[PDB]
């Protein structure tokens, strides 16, 4: 087999080399160090980072969030240090659970996780900036960060778009690992079952078809390697026997194939659409729809199935019964 | 009333659900279908007596040329035309298209079948400050193996009879990636050297193992112009004369394997 | 009917079984062995698939649904209508995978290159089989499998998922769910950082392998290499399964509660209750 | 943290739905095991001789029964509630129609609630039937039972952790996660839904379009709403020892004729029957029982569907006792 496909058998060390960019480049900081088992499966040199305005106002607006995440979390554990690190998971910040439309709420009720998205979302736009500039910096093209938005947006939608739409924020995504989890039944319920939003399955189809690129393409790579099919740049500026050997793997398996290059858009495609699909089903979500399956149900899409058990009415609906 | 309703049975989800078809569809197969056509295109097939007549859809599954300008100097457009004049040593097994076709020489040093080669520029292929890429260490001096890993300077090269065809005697690193890509060998018996890839290399202690080609056949393996640079034809003529190996080094490789 | 450098690799050889039986090409698809019992499964399937539809009570592609016979029904097989078709498809839908994936083999072989893409493609077809065959055989019965229909399946995994009163707190499905998201993510960056550097845009000349170093030690710090991020994306994706499969198997064969309750391992520490 | 196999599964909804129950044996052997603790019904006795409301002095809900059959009734009680303290602990040891101890006023509630519930709420009991037991288990307080405040540990008999004490502020997302099967939903089912009967536990529309003039603003209601109902499905869930499956077919929780099994409907009516006894029979016994029975905001201790359920979908697997105690109803 080919051992290089797996790891590294013989590592290199050479002179730290660095790419001049527009600007900026007396702001990378830190001594580049390298890491003899990480060489093994990757790049053994850790660093240098740059640093920059976007990337530290990113820091700065992320870091406040988080404290203003942490805090809150903390009271809930009425300051307790032991509790706090047994319920982590448990604990959150959420958004107000009383409706007051689209009013800001009050801090105890809402307000603090207002005020964590907004500062949420300005280290985003921030970090996005920095992707942004990068590429221009070094003479890349901006593709990056136009997937990285798609991302962003899908974010604001269920952060305060869809919110903003229905008009209340108590619709909002909750902060902590379990209670952001919980949120997604909540919606789900709500909405009448997002396995009948044809956007859900959109993006599934799009996030399912992104691991079976990646796989595809990653084990097409590591198989081609021998012929340098991983020098994919030059690959593409001069089809080498590596990339012919892909194509033709795929053209004689599937009937039609990609180029180097194009497999990449494709990827890129996959991975936007997963984000958004996953948009526009927010988006209409509240909005023009109230009840998906019931949607569904409506356009005659929706599946059927005997009873097996005896078929039970709604007992509210009978004569006589209580509230 | 209905938020989203517009008429007795219609209402917006509905309309961006055909929507959203349609521009996936349209995306699909007006553009990445045909950016999937920027190589080996047109489709080629053995001419009759009279056919010359560029059929529409050869026109219509194309994208319009796109030209890469090149760091170092240069262009290239795609597509375009490439056919491949290069005498090719193989003969049809049957008479039908779909029939598989077999070398009449020694298909390692035709270079036919996974022995094949593709028409690479015959051009050096460089580092972003214009120096040559991929380079022996006699040549790329501060560069080095890490401390920790097998140094197969001086280890022999064991081909898959079991004999020993040659000497390590250098590595060639990729000074852009820092990635060791070839060991460059004495051939045993021969007053050449030659470059095998990394990946055709179990790397041992004591000895680095080769089972692609027999230790005779390290002999026929494709000579660079230079000895301390390499082209990027030269790389995929070296690289598949091994990858050939594997389907040609003896009679039964290429039989059915159960 | 051949890519302009197609024909020198046209050579014969490769197969795994059959020899120059069938050892050609079809078009632009090759056929082998596994090629002719791929269409076999596959005809076999379809029909079976479209005749079981037919005694339904709906064409509508979006509700109709083959399903797998009753729990009481165990092991065994199944009348046709009530689990038989559904266990005659699953069959062909087995060998129409396998079949598939050792003609990958073949074609890799042929071609001179690794076995890597038939491999990667054992991992989805190892899940099918843990959610059609493995857990089935562990609960005693076939009827625990998904349905065969474009929408009914989900209602299986919606109720399978339900089962266990909040399956996201399943671990194995934890791992799973990030394993999803970063490789998607991952695939994009992938795509846009190749992208990015052959395509730069007005007339800027394409860039280097050192500049995608620059572009993440800049941004993140780190760079892991052009052959490595492939190998990571085998990796991020295959693990979408192969972590993923351990919280299947254990619903219900090794976990019958909540799957919040499962924390209590943690939760429920005597030093911190 | 495992579960070793086989587990046992039923099917509760269509061929390849993964409608079903999910049981580990083990654990429904030790609560068969518990439940099977019920003590069996004392032997029948001739009706012989007047009424009590004659013999007696004191006897305003059993007094049709003859003398035998009520002292075989006090006996039954005793078991099922004091076995421990005997007669004395409703009774004056010189006067048995004092009622001078809480525990006799008490339980002559809770004589006409018991009837109640096995006249009146037959859609739920059907002829299964309730007995002290069912409740109490054999103690004055009942081991599974609410405060206006999620309480832990939820099997009162236990010893309470530093942490699980009420007081103890630092242990209050503990105390909720394990009144809903550890989920973190931020909510209290009980407070909210079985208490009384303010809130509507449906929160999912009835029509595939959002309807105007309900679909916007301050018209709407909260999400939190959605959140709550899902953490009184937890609580039942976990009350009765099942998934939701056992009731809904997920596709559609809302909906009901082949969407729903007959448990959903049986589940609907348990709901209106737990109301109306905190509303009605529990929720007032604040006003006779000691301080130390009351919650931090002086509400007597009320039930919900573990009271009686303790983590099996029938209580006590559905032993029961109404044939061998008519005068537990139902009364005609
Ligand atoms: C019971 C509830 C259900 C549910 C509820 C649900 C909801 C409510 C939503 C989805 C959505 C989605 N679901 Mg569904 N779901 C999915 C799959 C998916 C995804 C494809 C998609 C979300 C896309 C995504 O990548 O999010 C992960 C990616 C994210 C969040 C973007 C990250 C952006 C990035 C900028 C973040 C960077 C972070 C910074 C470091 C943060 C720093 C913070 C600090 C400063 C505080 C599958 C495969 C299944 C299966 C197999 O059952 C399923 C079942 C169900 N989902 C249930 C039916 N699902 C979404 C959707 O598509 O709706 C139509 C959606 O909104
Ligand atoms: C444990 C969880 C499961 C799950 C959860 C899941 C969810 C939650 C969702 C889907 C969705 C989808 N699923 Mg399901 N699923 C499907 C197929 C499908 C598609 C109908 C659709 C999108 C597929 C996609 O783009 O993926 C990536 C692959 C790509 C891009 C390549 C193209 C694949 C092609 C679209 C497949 C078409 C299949 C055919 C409809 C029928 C095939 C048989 C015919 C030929 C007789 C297959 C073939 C299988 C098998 C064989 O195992 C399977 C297993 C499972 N699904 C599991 C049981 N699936 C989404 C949907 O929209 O449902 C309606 C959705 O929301
Ligand atoms: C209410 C129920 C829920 C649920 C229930 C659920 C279950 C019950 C299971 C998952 C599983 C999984 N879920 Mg979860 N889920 C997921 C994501 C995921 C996946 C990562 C993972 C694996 C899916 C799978 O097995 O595909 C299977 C896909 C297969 C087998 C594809 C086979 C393809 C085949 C080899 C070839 C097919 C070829 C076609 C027929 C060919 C057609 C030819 C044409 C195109 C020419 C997300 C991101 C979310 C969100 C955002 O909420 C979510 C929510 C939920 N899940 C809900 C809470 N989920 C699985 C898991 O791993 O759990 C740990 C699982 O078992
Ligand atoms: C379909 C495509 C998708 C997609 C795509 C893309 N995703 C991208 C890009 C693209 C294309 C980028 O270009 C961008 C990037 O840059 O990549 C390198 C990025 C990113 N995707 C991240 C996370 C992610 N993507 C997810 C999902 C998807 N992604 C979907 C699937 C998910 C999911 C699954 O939930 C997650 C969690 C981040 C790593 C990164 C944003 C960084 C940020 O915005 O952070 C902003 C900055 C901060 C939070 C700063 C504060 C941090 C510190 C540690 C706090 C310190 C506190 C301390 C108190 C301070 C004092 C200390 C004291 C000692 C002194
Ligand atoms: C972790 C890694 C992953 C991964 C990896 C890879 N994926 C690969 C490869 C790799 C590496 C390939 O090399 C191979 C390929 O060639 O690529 C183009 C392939 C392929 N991945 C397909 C579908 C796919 N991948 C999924 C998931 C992942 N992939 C995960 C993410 C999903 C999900 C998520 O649902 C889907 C639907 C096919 C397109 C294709 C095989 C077609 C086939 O097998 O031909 C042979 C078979 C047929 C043409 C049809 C047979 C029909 C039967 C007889 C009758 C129907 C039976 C059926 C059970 C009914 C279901 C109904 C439904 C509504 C419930
Ligand atoms: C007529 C007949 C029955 C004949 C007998 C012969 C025979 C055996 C025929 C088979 C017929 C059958 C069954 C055909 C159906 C084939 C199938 C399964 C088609 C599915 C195609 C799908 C939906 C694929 C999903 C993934 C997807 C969206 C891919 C698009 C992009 C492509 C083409 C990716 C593959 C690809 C990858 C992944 C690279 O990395 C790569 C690298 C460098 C160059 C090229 C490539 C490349 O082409
Ligand atoms: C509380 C749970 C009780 C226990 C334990 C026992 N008794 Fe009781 N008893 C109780 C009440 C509330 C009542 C009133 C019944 C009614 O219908 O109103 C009674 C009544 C009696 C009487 C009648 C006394 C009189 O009014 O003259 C007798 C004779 C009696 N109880 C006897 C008795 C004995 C011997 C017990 C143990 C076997 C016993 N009781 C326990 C409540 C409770
Ligand atoms: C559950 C629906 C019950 C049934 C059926 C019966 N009891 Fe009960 N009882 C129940 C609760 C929730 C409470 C309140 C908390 C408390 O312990 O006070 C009680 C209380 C009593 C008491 C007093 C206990 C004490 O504080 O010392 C008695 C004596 C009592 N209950 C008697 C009793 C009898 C005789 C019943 C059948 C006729 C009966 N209970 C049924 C809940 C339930
Ligand atoms: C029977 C014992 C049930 C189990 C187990 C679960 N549910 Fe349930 N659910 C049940 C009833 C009787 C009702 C209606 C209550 C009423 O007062 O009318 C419900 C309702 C829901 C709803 C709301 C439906 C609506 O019309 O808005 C949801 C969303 C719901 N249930 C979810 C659900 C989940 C996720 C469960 C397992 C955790 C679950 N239910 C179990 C009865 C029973
Ligand atoms: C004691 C006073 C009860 C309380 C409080 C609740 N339930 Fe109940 N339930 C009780 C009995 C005696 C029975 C009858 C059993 C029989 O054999 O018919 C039941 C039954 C159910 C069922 C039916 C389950 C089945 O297998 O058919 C369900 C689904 C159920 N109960 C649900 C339920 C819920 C959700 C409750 C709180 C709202 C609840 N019960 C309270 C007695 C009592
Ligand atoms: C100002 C006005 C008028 C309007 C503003 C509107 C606006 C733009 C609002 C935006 C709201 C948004 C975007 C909200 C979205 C919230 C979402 C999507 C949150 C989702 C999930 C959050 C999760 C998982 C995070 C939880 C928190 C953490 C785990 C804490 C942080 C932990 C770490 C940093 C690790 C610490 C490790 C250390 C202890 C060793
Ligand atoms: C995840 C898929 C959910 C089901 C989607 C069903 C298709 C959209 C609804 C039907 C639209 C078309 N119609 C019936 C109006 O013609
Ligand atoms: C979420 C569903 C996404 C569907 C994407 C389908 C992509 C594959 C399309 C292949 C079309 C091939 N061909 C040769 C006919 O053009
Ligand atoms: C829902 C998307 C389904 C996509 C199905 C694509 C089938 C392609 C079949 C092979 C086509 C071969 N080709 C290109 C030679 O024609
Ligand atoms: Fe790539």
């Amino acid at each position: 087999a080919d051992y290089q496909t797996i790891y590294t058998q013989i590592q290199a060390r050479g002179p730290h080399i660095t790419v001049s960019g527009e600007w900026g480049d007396n702001d990378r900081v830190g001594k580049p160090f390298y890491s003899y088992w990480l060489g093994k499966i990757g790049d053994a040199q850790i660093g240098p980072i740059y640093l920059g305005a976007s990337g530290i106002a990113a820091f700065a607006f992320g870091s406040t969030a988080i404290l203003i995440i942490l805090f809150n979390m903390a009271a809930e554990v009425h300051f307790d240090p032991l509790q706090f690190f047994r319920q982590f998971f448990w604990l959150g910040l959420y958004p107000p659970k009383a409706q007051y439309g689209m009013g800001i709420p009050p801090l105890h009720d809402g307000g603090w996780w207002l005020m964590a998205g907004l500062f949420m979302t300005l280290s985003l736009g921030s970090w996005w900036i920095r992707v942004y500039s990068r590429a221009r910096a070094l003479g890349l093209g901006t593709h990056i960060a136009w997937n990285f938005a798609a991302a962003i947006f899908f974010v604001l939608c269920i952060g305060c778009i869809h919110p903003t739409l229905v008009g209340s924020w108590s619709e909002g995504v909750p902060f902590g690992i379990w209670p952001h989890i919980d949120w997604l039944t909540a919606f789900s319920i709500r909405y009448g079952n997002f396995y009948y939003c044809p956007w859900h399955g959109f993006s599934i189809g799009f996030a399912y078809g992104c691991g079976l690129l990646f796989a595809a393409h990653g084990a097409t790579i590591l198989a081609v390697a021998r012929f340098g099919g991983d020098r994919e740049i030059e690959q593409i500026t001069d089809r080498g026997t590596a990339v012919e050997r892909a194509a033709l793997f795929w053209r004689w398996t599937i009937g039609f194939n990609a180029t180097i290059e194009s497999v990449h858009r494709w990827g890129w495609f996959f991975s936007l659409m997963v984000m958004v699909s996953a948009s526009v089903g927010i988006l209409l979500t509240g909005t023009f729809v109230d009840n998906w399956y019931l949607w569904c149900v409506k356009h005659g899409a929706a599946p059927d199935y005997p009873a097996y058990l005896p078929a039970t009415p709604d007992p509210a609906s009978l004569p006589g019964a209580p509230k | 009333m209905y938020h989203g309703a517009l008429a007795q049975h219609l209402d917006i989800a509905q309309l961006v659900w055909y929507a959203q078809w349609l521009v996936i569809w349209t995306v699909v197969l007006l553009y990445l279908r045909r950016e999937d056509r920027r190589e080996g295109y047109p489709l080629v097939e053995p001419l009759g007596l009279v056919k010359l007549a560029p059929e529409d859809g050869q026109v219509y599954e194309l994208p319009y040329p796109k030209t890469f300008v090149l760091p170092h100097g240069g262009t290239v457009t795609v597509p375009r035309r490439r056919p491949e004049t290069r005498e090719l040593k193989l003969a049809q097994t049957d008479g039908f298209e779909g029939a598989p076709l077999q070398p009449t020489g020694n298909p390692l040093v035709d270079a036919v079948g996974p022995a094949s080669y593709a028409e690479r520029a015959e051009v050096v292929d460089a580092t972003v400050d214009g120096k040559a890429k991929i380079v022996p260490l006699r040549v790329a001096t501060d560069f080095s193996i890490a401390e920790g890993d097998v140094d197969p300077r001086g280890l022999p090269v064991v081909a898959a009879d079991g004999v020993e065809a040659g000497t390590v005697t250098d590595l060639w690193v990729d000074r852009s990636e820092h990635y060791f890509r070839y060991l460059e060998l004495s051939v045993a018996g021969s007053a050449r050297t030659a470059l095998i890839p990394l990946g055709f290399c179990d790397v041992k202690k004591d000895k680095i193992v080769v089972t692609s080609i027999l230790s005779e056949q390290f002999a026929n393996v494709p000579r660079l112009q230079s000895r301390d640079q390499i082209t990027l034809r030269e790389e995929d003529k070296v690289s598949a004369y091994y990858a050939g190996g594997l389907l040609y080094a003896t009679p039964e490789r290429a039989e059915s394997l159960l | 009917a051949l890519l302009s450098f197609e024909r020198k690799y046209r050579v014969r050889g490769g197969t795994l079984i059959g020899g120059d039986l069938f050892d050609f090409w079809v078009g632009p698809y090759f056929v082998g062995f596994f090629g002719v019992s791929a269409i076999f499964f596959i005809f076999l399937g379809v029909s079976l698939i479209g005749y079981a539809a037919s005694q339904g009570p709906t064409w509508d592609p979006f509700a109709i649904s083959i399903n797998p016979p009753d729990l009481k029904y165990g092991l065994g097989a199944a009348p046709l209508l009530e689990g038989g078709f559904w266990q005659a498809i699953t069959v062909c839908a087995l060998g129409a995978f396998i079949s598939w994936m050792l003609r990958e083999v073949e074609i890799s072989r042929k071609l001179g290159i690794g076995w890597h893409v038939p491999l990667a493609f054992c991992v989805p077809i190892f899940m099918f089989c843990v959610l059609q065959v493995f857990r089935p055989l562990l609960l005693g019965s076939w009827g625990h499998a998904f349905p065969y229909g474009i929408l009914s399946h989900l209602d299986w995994v919606n109720n399978f998922g339900y089962q266990y009163l909040n399956w996201h707190y399943n671990p194995g499905h934890m791992s799973s769910v990030s394993f999803l998201f970063v490789n998607a993510m991952a695939l994009g960056l992938h795509g846009g950082l190749i992208l990015s550097v052959a395509n730069p845009g007005d007339g800027d000349k394409v860039k280097t392998a050192e500049h995608e170093n620059q572009y993440f030690r800049d941004v993140v710090g780190y760079s892991i290499g052009a052959l490595s991020i492939h190998r990571l994306g085998l990796f991020l994706a295959s693990n979408i399964f192969l972590t993923g499969a351990f919280g299947t198997i254990a619903s219900g064969p090794f976990w019958t509660r909540g799957w919040p309750e499962w924390w209590g391992w943690w939760l429920d520490i005597p030093f911190w209750s | 943290c495992f579960e070793p196999p086989p587990a046992t599964t039923t099917q509760t909804g269509f061929r390849g739905l993964s409608m079903g129950e999910v049981l580990h044996p083990a654990t429904v052997k030790a609560k068969k095991e518990r439940d099977a603790q019920y003590p069996p019904a004392l032997a029948a006795v001739k009706a012989e001789g007047p009424p009590v409301s004659q013999v007696y002095k004191n006897v305003k809900v059993l007094g049709n029964l003859t003398e035998a059959e009520f002292l075989r009734t006090m006996t039954a009680i005793t078991e099922w509630v004091s076995p421990q303290e005997g007669c004395t602990y409703c009774h004056d040891e010189n006067n048995l129609a004092s009622e001078a101890k809480y525990p006799y006023v008490v339980a002559r509630r809770m004589l006409e609630m018991t009837r109640a519930i096995n006249t009146n709420w037959t859609q739920h009991v059907a002829q299964t039937g309730v007995t002290c037991y069912t409740c109490h288990r054999g103690t004055p307080l009942p081991p599974y039972v609410r405060y206006l405040e999620p309480t832990l540990p939820l099997n009162n008999r236990e010893t309470p952790t530093h942490v699980e004490r009420v007081e103890t502020r630092s242990g209050y997302v503990v105390r909720l996660a394990k009144y809903t099967a550890y989920s973190a939903l931020n909510y209290d089912p009980f407070t909210m839904f079985l208490a009384n009967d303010k809130r509507q536990v449906r929160v999912v529309p009835q029509t595939a379009l959002p309807l105007v003039g309900v679909s916007r603003g301050k018209e709407r209601r909260p999400l939190s709403d959605a959140y709550a109902t899902f953490a009184l499905m937890m609580s039942i869930s976990d009350s009765l020892g099942t998934n939701c499956t056992f009731c809904h077919n997920a596709q559609t929780f809302e909906s009901w004729g082949k969407k729903s099994t007959p448990q959903r409907a049986i589940a609907w009516w348990g709901i209106r029957m737990v109301r109306d006894l905190n509303m009605n029979y529990l929720a007032p016994l604040n006003a006779s029982l000691p301080a130390s029975r009351l919650g931090r905001q002086g509400e007597a201790p009320q039930a919900d569907c573990r009271t009686c359920h303790q983590g099996v979908t029938k209580p006590l697997f559905g032993a029961s006792r109404l044939k061998d105690y008519p005068e537990l109803g139902p009364i005609k």
